[PDB]
Parts: C-alpha cells; structure tokens; sequence
RNA sequence: GCUCAACGGAUAAAAGGUACUCCGGGGAUAACAGGCUGAUACCGCCCAAGAGUUCAUAUCGACGGCGGUGUUUGGCACCUCGAUGUCGGCUCAUCACAUCCUGGGGCUGAAGUAGGUCCCAAGGGUAUGGCUGUUCGCCAUUUAAAGUGGUACGCGAGCUGGGUUUAGAACGUCGUGAGACAGUUCGGUCCCUAUCUGCCGUGGGCGCUGGAGAACUGAGGGGGGCUGCUCCUAGUACGAGAGGACCGGAGUGGACGCAUCACUGGUGUUCGGGUUGUCAUGCCAAUGGCACUGCCCGGUAGCUAAAUGCGGAAGAGAUAAGUGCUGAAAGCAUCUAAGCACGAAACUUGCCCCGAGAUGAGUUCUCCCUGACCCUUUAAGGGUCCUGAAGGAACGUUGAAGACGACGACGUUGAUAGGCCGGGUGUGUAAGCGCAGCGAUGCGUUGAGCUAACCGGUACUAAUGAACCGUGAGGCUUAACCU
RNA sequence: AAUUCCUUGUCGGGUAAGUUCCGACCUGCACGAAUGGCGUAAUGAUGGCCAGGCUGUCUCCACCCGAGACUCAGUGAAAU
RNA sequence: ACACAGGUGGUCAGGUAGAGAAUACCAAGGCGCUUGAGAGAACUCGGGUGAAGGAACUAGGCAAAAUGGUGCCGUAACUUC
RNA sequence: GCUCGCCGGAAGACCAAGGGUUCCUGUCCAACGUUAAUCGGGGCAGGGUGAGUCGACCCCUAAGGCGAGGCCGAAAGGCG
RNA sequence: AGGACCGAACCGACUAAUGUCGAAAAAUUAGCGGAUGACUUGUGGCUGGGGGUGAAAGGCCAAUCAAACCGGGAGAUAGCU
C-alpha cells in the first residue's frame, strides 16, 4: 500500500482503495489534492466569514 | 546502579519525593547512573504549593544509591536509599535551597559545590 | 567447572550419599575389610579416618561425638575399646587400598579396603 | 535428521578403524606364587608383592 | 412448424454455495521466492531561461534528452503443485558503497564560529522505550551517529504464533436462501536422535629417507582498528559588538573486548548455628532421620559479575581525493608525459594469537646405536639366534588440566594424592557439671566446642624392582676435499 | 459500538510518549425495538485497560543440587 | 499389542499434631520401581539462591514470585437491600 | 542376617467383575525377562480348591425381552 | 433452606512446561472448576446408518464421522497417473 503526505500541510493518505501499486498512488494523488481542495475551502470560509463580521 | 524505570527519593526542598528515571545521560547506550551522573527523569509524587508539579520532565543528579560507591582505599559508603537532588534541566543548577541526608564527597565538581555546602553531613 | 573442588558426587544426592557412606563405615569397623569399587574406597578413606582419630582419644564428649556421627552403640564399641587403644601410636593413615579384579556384572574396578593392623 | 545415500561398506571399514580394542601387555608376576597378576591388583589367590593381603 | 441461450444443433424439457471437504491430475495454470525484461521506481549525466540583490555555473532548476543498478509495483509463465510449507519479533550475523557518524580535502554570498555542496575512503562503530499483529510510521528522551540496501523481501531440520489463510461463535452490509465480504471480533497441536558438505574445538596413524628429547626462525592466516567531555596552548588568531579557532599537549569518562579474584558482593544442598511437626535410641537429656537443603540465618576454597586492572597505538614505506617545484608539448602559461617531495581510521607492516602436513615438511643444541651363519632379484633385502639402547608407552597416585584422548607434576634418590599435627577461616560461649529460680532459663568453666576444598611440615597409607615397544652406524650421483 | 471504510475520526482524562482503554460530539460508509432496544447489583478457569504489591520475565545473567548428555561393560532399534 | 508412569466397582482403615478420609512423620503390612559402574563439559529437563533496579522483556505480567491460618476491631461506591 | 530409605485413606489387607493353574514343591537355564541369573507370573513332572449356615442354583418380581390364541403386514416379519 | 461459600475423595479438563519413532495411537508434573445437585457412579436393559441420539458441534454411535463396520454387486467407471 502507499501512503502519501503533505508535509508542508502535514496531511497525509493511504490509498488502499485499488489493488495494483501506480493505481493507488495517483488515486493517493487524488486524495491528497482532494484534500487540499478542500482545506482551502475551509480558509476560504474564514475568509468569507470575516466578511460578514 | 540506577536506571531508567527507577523510584528515587529526592532529596531537597523542591516540592517532589517520588521521582521516576527515564534516561541516563553521558555517553551512548549507557546502562547504569553511579552516585556522581545526571539524568533525565520525571515526576510521580509532589506537595500541592510546590515548585514543581506531577509529571514535569527535567534533569536531575543523583546522591545515594543504595549500591554505594567505592573510594581509593576500596572501601565503599552504602546507603539505604535512592536519593537525588533536582537541576533546572537547562542551567543545570539546583532548584532547591534545603538538601536533606547525608551526601558523599564525590561531588566535588563545579556543578555541584553549592549543594555540598548545603548538606548536612559529608 | 570443578577447579580445585575435592570430593566425589557419585551419582547420588548428598541426603542418600552421607548416609550411604555412614552404612559403609560402621561396616568396615566390623569386619576390618570388605569389598567395594574403587572409587567409593577412595572416598571412604576421608569418613573413616577422622573417626579413628576421634577414637584415639577419649572422652565423654568424643563418644557421643562419634555415636552423632555412625549412628551407632555396637560400632562405638569396637571403637575407644579396640581401635582407639590399637591405634595409639599410628598417626594417620589407618586404612589400606589393594585393587581387586573387576565385578563380573558391570566390569566395575573393585577394590579391598582394611585397616592396617588387621594383626591376623 | 538422517542421511541421503547410503555410506558404502568402504567407507564404515574407515569409522571403525580407531575401534580397534588394545592388548595390555602389563602382566606383572608375584614373587612368591609367581602366578600372573595385573601391575598394582592383588592376585587371584590374594598375593601382593609377596605377601597373603587377602587371608582368605 | 414450436426447434436448436453457446447458431456442425450433448434430446427442441435445466440455476447456485462449499474454508470438513474428498478422489484423480498439473508448475501444461495462478500466490511467496529465484529467472529474462527494466514500462515504473531509484540513481547518475547533457542543453539551459529563470529564481536567487546585482551575476544561472553559490545552489535549485523548468523545456526535453541520454544511460546505469536490479532494492518498489508490475510484464511474461522458464523452475518447484508424488510440497520451495509461513509476515513480524527474538538470536546470530555477513557483504556492497550511492556515507549516518569519526578521518582527509576542494568551493562558497566559507568574516569569526557554525553550516551547505562535491570528491576520496568500508577501518571500526551504526540507541532505549510508549502505540500497533507489524515492517513502515508518529511521539518521548538521547547520541558522536541513531546510514541506505543485498544476503529465498538473510536467519523457524535455531525459538515464539501475536497476525494470517482449518474446524466453533457473534456484528454490520449484500443475497429469496445456502453463504459470501474493499470487512472486524473473541479462541485456536509449530515434528525430526544429524550420514555428507560446512563451521567451532580436540585426538590417533603415517610422513618428514637413521632414531629420540627440547628451544625457535618463519611463509601463510586470524583477532584487533569507535569515540565523547574538560582544561592548557589562548578567552590569543579572527571579530564593529556578540561570540569564538585549525595545529599541538595533558587528564578523565561511555561502549566494546581480554585477563584475574586482593578489594565490593552473589552463589556456596560437602562448614557452623537457631528452629516447627513427627519417629527412633527404655526414659530425661544429648543427637540422628524425614518433611523442596523441612523452613531460614551466616559462611572457606572455588566459579563469577554489577568488582578490579589493561588494550585500541604512536610511528614507518607506498597511495586516494587533493597540494606544489622545475619544465615540455604549444618560445608564453602548465602538478606532467621524463623526474622529485608531501598527502587519510584506507593498503603493507607496527600490537597480540595460531603457525614447518609451509610434502618447499626448514634452523639450532644435546643424547644413543659400529653381533653372527645361510638364502640369494647378489637385493637400500630376508630367515634365526646373541643383544634390544636414547627415549617412549603402559600401569599407578593425581592437577586451579580435562567430555573422551591429549597436556602437566610425581612414582620412595618421594611430598602426587589422602590422612595426621599446627595455624588460618567460618560459625557463635558445645557437651557435662556446679549455682540461682516455682519455671522457661540465666551465669561460671568458655571466643570455648566443632570446623569442606586454603598454607607450612611429617612418608602413617597407597604410587614395587622390571617386564612391553623402539635397534645393532643410515642408498645412489656429482662437486669440492684426504692417500 | 463485537457495528465507523476514509480514520490512529475530532476534542478532554490517563503517560515523558497511548493505532488499545475511559468520557463527549454526531458526518449512523452500513444501530434500532421480542431478526428485541437501553440500563442493571451479583456471578464468571471470559474480552480489553490502568494502579499497588511482588518477584530473574528483563538490563545481564552468575553459582549451586539432582536425572541425561560423555566414558566403560551388557542387550540392542527406527525414519531414510 | 508389551513384565506399558493410564483406567477398574464395593469393604476395613490405627498413633501424634491437625477442623479433616488434607498434609507431615510413623503402625500393621507391603516395597526400593529389573540394567549398572565412573565423569561431574557445552547443552536440555526438574529445582534452590541471588546484590541494584522492579515489567524497562513481551502480542499480553505467560511463567514464576508473593499473598495464605485463628480470634478481635473495622470495612466504600453501588444494590433487586 | 545387620543397618538405610519409601508408601502408609496408599505402593496395605479382603470380595465382586474378568481371566484361567499364573497358586505350592522339586528340577532345568537354550528361548522369554529390554543386562547377568545359581531368580521368576519362563520349560518339565507331581501336588493343591472339602460347605445345610458364604455365593450361585431355587422361590418372587422391576426395566425389558419372548409370547398360546389374537391383530396387522407382499413374504420374512412386527405389536401385544 | 439453599441448582449457597471454601475445599479432599469423585467427576471435569482452563494455563504453562514435558513428550511428539513418547512411559502413553491425548498422558505426566505444578497450579485450576464444580463438589446436596441440571451431581456422580456400579449393574442390567431400549434406540441403529441417511437412521439412532444430540443443554446443537454437525458432536458421538467399539481408537475409525458431512456420513460406522463386514460381505456382495464389483475386475464398478476412470478422456487422468
């Protein structure tokens, strides 16, 4: 299995979602700019909830 | 012969008694803590208004052992007891002012000459 | 290891060994020589003599001394009685080792152990 | 465990070389019955470097 | 003409589960491992804007390209399905170098100091725990450093079975149901006396061209090779302040390894004492047996560590990266092709151990042996008798020597062993008697009594003279030396 | 959760450090009411987790007592 | 299958200590287990003791160690009392 | 024969079951006994078990079996 | 009084070691659970193979269990070895 991080974000995955190793890795790929996508959201909610303050 | 996983007493006015060894500093992989070492230890047991507090990591140097320590002349001074003196783990100096029991005389190194001169005897 | 250790196991546990040795000693007083195997006569020469030498003298204390160890009335009577008083001026070295064939059985090296007054 | 082939007979006429039993040849006489008795053991009818040790 | 789901149509009537499974076969066909390959992974180079204060060659480096290693995952089924029978941990390792440290150097935007980057180098060292079934990984505390990999993802005819993949049971989801599962959750037999190769030790035979007893040279081989801290040189050099040296010297620790018990201790069922229950000596007493040594308290010699000493070299020669002289090629310059001098824990030695089976069988010193008739390939010969030495072996008493052998001391011309005498050491005021007390018991005699392996003496006992083995002057050829 | 894949979920307690454990939130991959739900003193050769005590499990093994192992005499196998 | 450390119903069952048919030592009575003699290595099995620390080993306190008896005092949360 | 050690609510002393001369005596040692054997539950010959009161047999029955006729069933047979 | 408590005999068989061509074709040692009950045991009967019995495992039915043993179909069949 693999198991990516972020250490700049520290986030990290460990895609055991598929069988073979490449095909977990670019999903793990996939799960971490997931991630990313997502987490800025997150500070793009702190961003939108100042606004309102 | 004091090592990691070890119940000392602690013999000054800091605000702890029941201490607990984790790490014997010097060299690498050393086992044993003879009566003139430093080492890492934590806390078990404090006074309430104490200086320090239950589970609070710093360096601290040892006293009595009851392995005891050999002089030149090859006899030795056991102890009945584990005691040890606490140290600012940074500066490395006594936090206490009051040391209690007696102490051996193979603490005469300039880290430790304001403690003999606050010991009770030897 | 064994360095510098004297004395013989013998294949049997200190409880069973020195009361096999005291059966052996009174034994031998009885009859002033026996046959045994060699290595068990090499180490009857160290339980004998000190009782002998404990016979040469006699005292109250001695006697019971020597009933403490043997374990015996008729033994201690052959002793301070014959072997005592026979054995005044012989200092050491009472008993004698002659080196018989072996055991038919086990081809076990027997030997003879007497004592060396044996006047007959 | 146990072997693989077979050791040929040549090869146990080798191991059992050093079997070989040893004569004595240490046969020491009496004096007196002059009968033939090993170095140091008394002899057969209890003699000893000349002497009846056995009485019997 | 209903009529052949698969359309040369098993009769135009037909679905699943099985991990107790069972039988017959296959490495013709999968999983682990090995193999070829090297897409991928990993590592190393080329072109080269840009980023970086200015400048891409301090570093990183897009755009693309060129190769290598065989440690990731894969590709193909070559080997094994009349078995290659397991992931991790424990123990034990061993090799590579693309180096985690320590060493030697180049460059800097390297002031000082501390770092970054690259080249040489395998010598030696390269943590303890919490959590998980764990490798990995996270955290805690260090450390000089807590290196990256290979070695059936080292190691199970060495250990464990936690995981997982046999049989029981439960939960969730799916399925009409059996049951299944990108799943998880309690519990679940690890067999083998070693023939051979190999390795760690130890012997016998024979050889060494005469035999025997000792001492060595020494080819070759092995072990060993780490390093921190403090101080001095000097709070100098350097530095605006702050901080803070290379080189050299001395002392002291950590880890590891070797040796040894004088010290600190452990053990010490062969030494002494106390004591519960019980049996026996007629009885009391005094002792002994048994109950894990009955349970415990101490303790000699040994053995041993946590105890005590000691080692790692320094140095020399030839080198790596690297540093220079002179000087070419090429009138200049140039560490270079001639030639010369430095230059690492690396190479060879230096230190310690084995070591002449080194068949190349060596060197040195000492000791011992110079009888007869025949056979007859007239042969480095054999038969028999007279002699069998130096020495060894056997037997015996035994060792801080030892599985058995072997090795060492001794065999009366004697201290080898046991015993005996004395001392030492250990244990704690014996037994008996007298006195005081209602009694347990106390006190004097008495630090006595008893004392395993230690030390010094004594032949009291046992190690008996010889028998047995082993020989009787050691071939040929040539050179140089003696008549 | 004996139920939660992503996930060792996110916060407090416990430890120097806690993928397990004890409380709490709710986004319940895929809880739920006799396919019984939620609590429950006591009981249990039951699952998981801390503390005291105690010790050779361990750091690190050391010595000693017995039965084998080894040697000698006797009888005398097995898998392969 | 054996001259096999296993299994086999019912009766009687003493002395001292002891609650006891537990256990310990003995009685009556029956036996020393049918291969032995030496050595006292590594290692294996059954055990004793162990300085300092006291789970730091480990899947896990598995195994061991330890607690243990009689009388008196005293004894929480919780509870179906 | 003289000491020593072990079990002793058993490793002791008697019956039932079940075996079948293993019991006693003399004699023999090839085979059997995991060794030797002058020993033996081993080979060979002889001897030994005595009952109105002990037990079985016998009288009476339990569970249950068999079962005159009878009932049922291809037959065998089954129930009673 | 108690499917009560502690605990021998008896029954049972949780943990570890030993053993694995063993002493034994599941036992030995040291600790364990129950031990007035749904307890245990001696003797003699009843139930039978796709049936018996089952406090239910798919366990047991003469060391043999998702199908006992014996004999006969039967020299079953075998695109496989």
């Amino acid at each position: 299995a693999v198991r990516i991080t972020h250490i700049p974000t520290g986030i990290v995955t460990q895609c055991q979602n598929d069988r073979s190793q490449h095909k977990n890795k670019d999903q793990a790929m996939k799960q971490m700019k997931a991630k990313l996508y997502e987490l800025e959201m997150q500070k793009k909610n702190a961003e939108k909830q100042a606004m309102e303050d | 012969m004091i090592q990691e996983q070890t119940m000392l007493n602690v013999a000054d006015n800091s605000g702890a008694r029941r201490v607990m060894c984790i790490k014997v500093l010097g060299g690498s992989h050393r086992r044993y803590a003879g009566v003139g070492d430093i080492i890492k230890i934590t806390i078990k047991e404090a006074i309430p208004r104490g200086k320090v507090k239950k589970g609070d990591v710093l360096k601290a140097v040892v006293v009595r052992t009851k392995k005891g320590v050999r002089r030149p002349d090859g006899s030795v001074i056991r102890f009945d007891g584990n005691a040890c003196v606490l140290l600012n783990n940074n500066s490395e100096q006594p936090i206490g002012t009051r040391i209690f029991g007696p102490v051996t005389r193979e603490l005469r190194s300039e880290k430790f000459m304001k403690i003999i001169s606050l010991a009770p005897e030897v | 290891m064994r360095h510098r250790k004297s004395g013989r196991q013998l294949n049997r546990n200190s409880s069973h060994r020195q009361a096999m040795f005291r059966n052996m000693a009174g034994s031998l007083v009885r009859h002033e020589i026996i046959k045994t195997t060699l290595p068990k006569a090499k180490e009857l020469r160290r339980v004998v003599e000190p009782l002998i030498t404990l016979a040469k003298t006699d005292s109250v204390a001695n006697r019971r001394l020597a009933f403490a160890r043997t374990r015996d009335n008729e033994i201690v009577a052959k002793l301070f009685n014959e072997l005592g008083p026979r054995f005044a001026s012989r200092a050491g070295g009472y008993t004698r080792i002659l080196k018989c064939g072996f055991r038919a059985g086990d081809n076990a090296p027997m030997a003879y152990i007497e004592l060396v007054d044996r006047s007959e | 465990a146990v072997q693989q082939n077979k050791p040929t007979r040549s090869k146990r006429g080798m191991r059992r070389s050093h079997d070989a039993l040893t004569a004595v040849t240490s046969l020491s006489v009496d004096k007196t019955s002059g009968e033939k008795h090993l170095r140091h053991h008394i002899t057969a009818d209890g003699y000893y470097r000349g002497r009846k040790v056995i009485a019997k």
